[PDB]
């Protein structure tokens, strides 16, 4: 028997090579098919009546927000945009399966888990106009949300930073015994960075109450995932770290709630981290600052489960339809007219406390703008 | 002065840049993210298709993985152009830059080296790109010997300082201000030409103060040189510095011996910025000769921010009324 | 002032500083790579035992995991204190630092921040550590807004500022000058106490000459004091810097309009070293008190040697010969 | 059947969650047991003599080498030295299956590589004195050596540093047609950091002819493996990749000679990575600055088979040692006296060329030896 500290094993008297299993990779856990029909019973969650048609109107307003949005970014309203096509499903399947008070930690690309809830639609154009009620203080690019009240921490560019960050989220709340998982969505692209591999070993060594949501829409902007991986895409990555995973289908609501559902449950009570790789497709473009023709969907499939338990139809989706558009445009209207932020914002939190040298940066910008203020947007921005 | 010359965008002069040199060294490979279908900002056009997809291709998402990896191609003495998406997540690879690329001649005793890679990234404001499609990082890097930090000002000047770069013999950094992609064109030559390295432009000679800037501050320092002529009849020697490190240290002097007053202004924050190295050392050497005190219009000591961004950049206003205030001290 | 006191060397002081605080703050946590046994340099020493495995910990070996981690631990409002072995390797967490850490509160309108982070790092020459055991690289964090940098000159500084940066509100990078862990052992209150953050400190008067430096450099600054008081007769005003950023710069400014005379010394390479801001800050705001150039002797602009250290160092026969010249000025 | 782009799968209608097998590893390979003996016949690589007898002398130079070196920085003689007490079996059984010309990536405790290159016992002595024969010219700490001449990329303190440069070195020889592989070592606890995981998924995704070559030893200075990671140690992390792997017995030259040529071997003729993870134990202390005590062998190993084969006895033993020692001490007292380069040394290689404010710099420091010279160790140092 090998008497070896780093690994626990039997030894073996030829020499084998391990390959990969990637043409027959992690099977892609499926509940409903593309009718909307339960496919195994079994595996029903039975989640009631107002659960399910929130998961689909939370699902349909975001897309509804995101179809003027767009359309405002290309009009120059706001000055960028990245939209949420086709991955409505994780987002919703997703955020529906966790307690409200679970710390969600993501990319740029889960709006839907606010809208789920119920960030307001007023916040999320503040933020994307840059105006007075953005509680970012018109700071970031558009769709760089964060909200203290519903857990939901503020968005950075920077690829995967967030994913140690969760991790020690998650490890502060084991201490607090706050029976809380934090959850952490990020790309497939995102993946590749140094930083998946620090938070996805940190989380198994330091036994992290964490759930890792890989999003998987087979791009990274141009970039195929077979130039951004060899193995078994990132699900396959999991084990290898100690880590429980599981592969679902993105487009399917009830498979991603069943697996966070299960994977809260398991995280929470054993303190372990778990790995979802939710498979999906990028329907829309990368961004607005991309033209994606250069390089089964889980709205409509939700929709026709919907039909077949007498839960919706025609009339009540064109009701919808024009419910949700109303609701989207009174708040875009209003976030338009707003004011943009006082200049002199541009000065705090840089710090708690403003430094004196920063006071007197400060002062030297009010003085400025006192004597050339005619140059100056000043009617736009607040005082 | 250079031959048959064509008009150009900034990013139309990398691509010619990177063109002429896969042309003429057949182990230059050019990579990073989503560079084969022309890069974000389509610096790469038509490159894979003329060179092949073993020499012009993506890489993962990773910025510390591209670095380490050009680092390695360079070592066997292949000539690597890695990119960075953008200068604000050069971040990551700061330890394959500052402790390894840097570093690498000078602890091997001149045994290996990465001589043969060069950095390209985009750099500097753009209007809305906030705080991590905004960062001038040049200040971070200025403080690591062994390697180069190189800034353009336009089309022609990207494709000579470029090619330089792809030919000197030590790591180079090359940053490309973004906001000039698209702007103007001029001509450029469509064959191969090199502008030296460490070496400042004045581009418009003066008596009374020296103006120093680089990348796009190079064209505000202009237009207050001509505010300054207009409203206050005072002459003024504008130059683009061009190399941060090794910087041109006996162009500067020389002009602020004559002017005897000088002015340094660039998008990056103020505390730590490049104009504090400036300030310092012509101060050390033009003790005698200057009559103000140097003038630096920075950035804000903050994040770069979105809404912002009109109040944040050293804009020619507040530039010239620095210089005005220095002239009249 | 301060209750009870021991002789403690730096090491010593530093694990009171962090027992003191894990004792008063229970969300406290301390962790990196080897700091379970007690870590590589004793600061940690009978702290898991003391308080815990589940605060005082080993990570994997991974900077940028052991940052990220951290800010995560301060989202959530405890008391991170992380350690990085030594400064040489804090650049694989540069971007963690840069980016996220000292950006978070700005981007997010203070609706989250990680103000309770604070990152412990060796710093520093030490005789035989060669490029990756000697960094000092204060200057490449100066130029980031939202963090705070601070260097100690002894065991009782040490406490004192590191009980201020674990208690600030704002991300912090506290560097131990390791050649000084064992050195000497001083006076130290076994109960905390604080130092405040951005306050130089004048430890001798002097009319002639200002000196400025941090960490181990303010002890060879107090030497050439008295080289110069003893070989010319001139008077030295020695001032120990203690937070890099923000900075004093009125303690500095009111020194040199009193003497008209400064010289700042640091290890760290002359090009982008910090003596470079505070250079050109000084000129900038005491032109009329200024009656010679600004002096900086720092390290030169290499990486760290190992055989050649004793010729690299900016050691008090190099210092005293600069303020000799600067005196003849 | 799944449409998804990032994986290639079937679907599951079970939600299963994917475990690690941590408790029953990727078995470790095993050639010769405690004892000597051939294990599997048709596994025997039946290594002629002359080669068997390199294998040992070199690992038993390297232990006499290190015993000397690590006893002279106790006695204040160097200032830090790493010994490879235990590992000695891994280094000389991969570096006796590559070729001479194969370029080595390191991190400080592969010198038996080294060693079977025949690297000079005065060349290993001069870079850890600094002294004038150093190519290295003294300016790193002891036991980072380097060697163009021998394929040995000079060692540097940063770990794993050298993973991703190791992949593109990869990348630069396939292009070039070489018909060359690219081996990278590293350690269990440097494959923590971000740079593993960029090397090993750039080289699968670049399809780059190296080997990644782990020594798992236990400990990473004080940390033992169960603080380091939670799956099943390094080389179950490499099929997530996409990366053929196995485990070998460290402690086994035979073993880990068969693993490395049979790699190398693919490698150069696939252009595909291979991952190696070679069990081991380490012997000494991490460094001369470390005492481990806070916190079979490879060399009596092949011993009991060279005896099997009747390929050495207690004669030549005694004889070998004897002459080791003595060539080890000769070219240490020789290294100890020579004189250190010339101080100006400090200043070139920074840049290839010499930038004119760096000249000025060594300038300065000329001038300042002429004046206060009497407080520097200028007679140690070559004029
Ligand atoms: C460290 C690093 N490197 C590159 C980028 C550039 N970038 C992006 C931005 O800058 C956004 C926030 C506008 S998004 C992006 C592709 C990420 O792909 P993914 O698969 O992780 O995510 P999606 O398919 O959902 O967009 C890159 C390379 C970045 N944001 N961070
Ligand atoms: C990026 C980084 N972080 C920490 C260290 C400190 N360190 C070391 C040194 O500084 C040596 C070169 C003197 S060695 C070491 C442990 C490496 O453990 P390992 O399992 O990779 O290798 P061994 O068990 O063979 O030593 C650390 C954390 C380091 N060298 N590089
Ligand atoms: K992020
Ligand atoms: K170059
Ligand atoms: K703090
Ligand atoms: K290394
Ligand atoms: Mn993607
Ligand atoms: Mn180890």
């Amino acid at each position: 028997k090998p008497q070896f500290p780093g690994a626990s094993a039997e030894f073996i008297d030829k020499l084998e090579f391990i390959q990969p299993n990637v043409i027959s990779g992690i099977p892609i856990y499926r509940v409903m098919d593309r009718q909307g029909q339960i496919i195994n019973p079994s595996e029903d969650p039975h989640l009631p009546k107002e659960k399910v048609l929130k998961l689909y109107k939370s699902m349909t307003l975001l897309n509804t927000m995101d179809r003027i949005l767009y359309e405002s970014q290309r009009q120059g309203r706001i000055s960028f945009y990245m939209t949420n096509y086709g991955e409505e499903g994780t987002h919703v399947g997703s955020a529906a399966a966790l307690d409200n008070t679970d710390l969600v930690f993501g990319q740029y690309r889960e709006a839907g888990v606010l809208m789920y809830r119920d960030y307001p639609l007023e916040l999320f154009m503040a933020q994307c106009y840059g105006n007075i009620s953005d509680l970012g203080k018109g700071r970031q690019m558009p769709v760089h949300y964060g909200c203290k009240e519903r857990h939901f921490v503020t968005i950075s560019s920077p690829l995967a930073t967030q994913i140690p960050q969760a991790v020690g989220a998650a490890y502060a709340a084991k201490r607090a015994n706050a029976n809380r998982v934090v959850i952490c969505y990020f790309g497939e692209g995102a993946a590749s960075e140094g930083d998946a591999h620090a938070g996805f070993n940190f989380a198994a060594t330091l036994e992290c109450p964490i759930i890792f949501f890989c999003r998987n829409n087979g791009y990274a902007i141009s970039t195929p995932t077979s130039e951004q991986y060899r193995g078994d895409g990132i699900a396959a990555r999991g084990p290898g770290y100690g880590i429980m995973s599981i592969r679902v289908d993105g487009n399917d609501v009830f498979a991603v709630y069943n697996a966070t559902k299960e994977a809260r449950r398991r995280a929470v009570a054993e303190n372990q981290p778990f790995l979802i790789e939710a498979m999906t497709y990028r329907i829309g473009h990368h961004s607005t600052s991309d033209d994606s023709s250069a390089y089964d969907h889980p709205i409509s499939r939700l929709r026709h489960y919907l039909l077949s338990q007498g839960w919706w139809d025609e009339e009540q989706e064109k009701a919808w339809r024009k419910q949700s558009r109303r609701k989207v445009m009174e708040a875009f209207e209003q976030a338009e007219r707003k004011p943009k932020p006082n200049p002199n914002l541009l000065f705090s939190d840089v710090y708690q406390e403003m430094p004196a040298q920063l006071r007197k940066q400060q002062e030297s910008l009010a003085r400025h703008l006192q004597t050339y203020g005619e140059h100056y947007p000043l009617d736009h921005f607040d005082k | 002065e250079y031959g048959q010359t064509q008009k150009m965008n900034l990013f139309q002069s990398v691509t010619s840049a990177l063109d002429n040199s896969l042309a003429k060294d057949p182990t230059a490979v050019i990579f990073g993210e989503d560079v084969a279908f022309g890069g974000v900002f389509r610096c790469t056009v038509g490159l894979r298709d003329k060179y092949g997809k073993d020499r012009v291709f993506n890489t993962p998402l990773c910025e510390q993985g591209i670095v380490g990896f050009g680092i390695g191609i360079a070592v066997t003495g292949a000539t690597a152009i890695a990119e960075i998406q953008f200068a604000d997540y050069i971040f990551p690879a700061f330890d394959q830059i500052v402790n390894e690329a840097a570093k690498y001649r000078y602890r091997s005793g001149d045994l290996f080296n990465c001589g043969s890679l060069t950095i390209r990234s985009p750099w500097g404001c753009v209007g809305h790109g906030a705080l991590y499609h905004s960062q001038s990082p040049e200040a971070f890097f200025a403080h690591c010997p062994g390697i180069k930090v190189v800034i353009p000002r336009s089309p022609f000047q990207a494709k000579g300082l470029l090619l330089s770069c792809i030919e000197d013999k030590n790591p180079c950094i090359f940053f490309e201000p973004k906001i000039l992609y698209r702007a103007a064109a001029e001509e450029v030559p469509i064959e191969p030409y090199n502008i030296p390295l460490s070496q400042a432009e004045v581009i418009q000679e003066g008596s009374d103060v020296t103006l120093v800037a680089w990348g796009t501050q190079v064209h505000v320092i202009r237009e207050v040189a001509s505010m300054a002529k207009e409203k206050l009849g005072v002459s003024c020697e504008v130059i683009d510095l061009r190399t941060i490190i090794p910087w041109d240290v006996d162009t500067i002097c020389k002009s602020v011996i004559k002017t005897g007053r000088l002015l340094i202004s660039h998008e990056a924050p103020l505390t730590g910025g490049f104009a504090s190295e400036i300030s310092s050392t012509v101060q050390e050497e033009c003790f005698l000769n200057l009559e103000a005190p140097i003038s630096r219009v920075c950035g804000y000591d903050t994040p770069f921010p979105h809404i912002f961004e009109p109040f944040y950049i050293p804009d020619k206003w507040k530039c010239y009324d620095a210089l005005r205030k220095m002239i009249n001290y």
